[PDB]
């Protein structure tokens, strides 16, 4: 049964050592990506995706002009939105954007301002009311 | 002038705010320094609780692969 | 306690002090909302079986997925504590039917993609009404379109060459729908624009030139043509006899 696990740990040992390969990488990353998440979190509430794409990109510029490191492919839902809270967002009555996802991170990650939504439609009112229960 | 981590990122919180407020076309008006605050209270929180998550998977990461490897060399051995 | 602010009011008149201190989030329907909205409508309104495997079998796959990766974790936390060689052998059991179902369950896409390709005309020529009507709702405060009311327009066009015929009658209802709501100038920019994104959509490259000399020369910028064919479609050659006749208004 020992020689059966050790040989069925191939998988496992492989993506330990990509990790271990990979620990490097983040950690030469990690601050620039709080940085862009936090700027995220405080500065694109109020922006639609193209305004929020301009100033991405102008942010990346200026990021990568003082020279700290971030992810070629970073985003915001892979970086903040876990999984549990994506199912119980889509499970509440969220729609499946990734705009709508990204701006439901921002709301429910501020423990320490008051977040302000203007829902036209009034879907999120429910959904809300759904994430609370009664 | 910038010697650690600490400058480089002032400095591009300070300049991308300044940036941020320039694209708005405040104009004559005051600009609000809440976002910068805010933004440098959500930056140190998220930055303590990630490097501490990272740094817990790290060793988590290590000491399953040493029992891994020490399990593997004591089956070899034996 | 948690506080949440909620309005319904898009431009509407926050306070200063309130503006400086929350974390203000809009909530706009974009491009993929609007797609996304009307394939499921359009899917949940032909083959509604269809539609609702669909469904089920996403949230099947994103909760397989969810539950792999507690297994992995619950795995990591195990043998990170060190009978137990049973419960490990059962966990990658559990891991490796969930891969299978996952690899059972992933056959399915090539006619979901398919009919991605066949409707996304469908989805780009909607967002484009939306468009237009959004350009007609900020030209004059009474003139606004609400997501609802389209969406609602497409269930009533169901109620009531295949895809051309949902195009047709998707063009023909919004329009007896919300002609109503313009008045008469505006009636007349939202019945000629419309018929000629329709016409622009599926005729050729001479139509399109032969249409902007017709609307360049109704618009005193463009002078002279047309380009018109010998065998010319009936309807243009009306057209031309009115504009040539000086008869705007027919």
């Amino acid at each position: 049964r020992s020689i059966s696990l050790v040989k069925s740990l191939t998988f496992e040992k492989e993506r330990w050592l990509n990790t271990t390969k990979q620990f490097s990488k983040t950690s030469q990353e990690l601050i620039g990506n709080c940085i862009i998440s936090s700027i995220y979190e405080t500065y694109f509430g109020h922006l639609n995706e193209r305004e929020r794409g301009d100033m991405l990109v102008i942010l990346k510029r200026l990021l990568g002009k003082f020279a700290v490191k971030y992810d070629v492919n970073y985003r915001f839902i892979d970086y903040l939105v876990t999984l549990d809270e994506k199912m119980k967002w889509l499970e509440c009555g969220l729609d499946k954007n990734d705009y709508f996802l990204e701006n439901m991170s921002i709301v429910m990650n501020s423990q320490d301002a008051v977040p302000f939504l203007l829902d036209p439609s009034s879907h999120m009112i429910t959904v809300i009311s759904n994430y609370y229960g009664n | 002038p910038i010697q650690t981590i600490r400058d480089a990122v002032v400095n591009i919180l300070i300049h991308f705010d300044r940036n941020f407020y320039q694209k708005m076309k405040v104009g004559v008006n005051p600009r609000s320094p809440g976002y910068f605050i805010d933004g440098l209270r959500a930056l140190v929180k998220l930055v303590t609780a990630k490097y501490q998550d990272l740094q817990e998977n790290q060793r988590f990461v290590n000491v399953g692969l040493e029992k891994l490897n020490e399990s593997v060399l004591k089956v070899n051995e034996l | 306690f948690k506080l949440f602010i909620h309005s319904c009011d898009p431009s509407g008149d926050i306070p200063i002090f309130l503006r400086s201190r929350v974390r203000l989030v809009h909530f706009v329907t974009n491009k993929e909302s609007i797609e996304t909205r009307i394939f499921d409508i359009t899917l949940t309104e032909e083959n509604a079986e269809m539609q609702r495997k669909r469904e089920d079998l996403i949230k099947l796959n994103t909760e397989y997925r969810l539950k792999l990766k507690n297994l992995e974790k619950r795995l990591l936390e195990e043998l990170n504590n060190s009978e137990l060689m049973v419960t490990l052998n059962n966990l990658k059991k559990e891991a490796m039917n969930i891969e299978k179902k996952l690899s059972e369950s992933e056959e399915f896409f090539p006619q979901f993609d398919n009919l991605v390709e066949e409707y996304s005309i469908i989805g780009k020529h909607s967002v484009k009404i939306f468009s237009m009507l959004e350009k007609f709702g900020q030209f004059h405060w009474f003139y606004g379109i609400s997501i609802g009311q389209f969406l609602s327009c497409f269930k009533r066009v169901f109620i009531k060459t295949r895809v051309d015929e949902i195009l047709w009658l998707l063009y023909q209802e919004v329009y007896c729908q919300f002609s109503t709501a313009l008045d008469k100038k505006f009636k007349m920019i939202m019945a000629m624009t419309m018929f000629c994104l329709y016409k622009f959509d599926i005729e050729s490259e001479q139509y399109k030139e032969a249409v902007l000399t017709m609307i360049g020369v109704l618009s005193e910028s463009s002078d002279g043509v047309p380009k018109l064919t010998v065998d010319t479609n009936d309807d243009l050659r009306y057209l031309w006899d009115y504009v040539t006749t000086k008869s705007y208004i027919s």
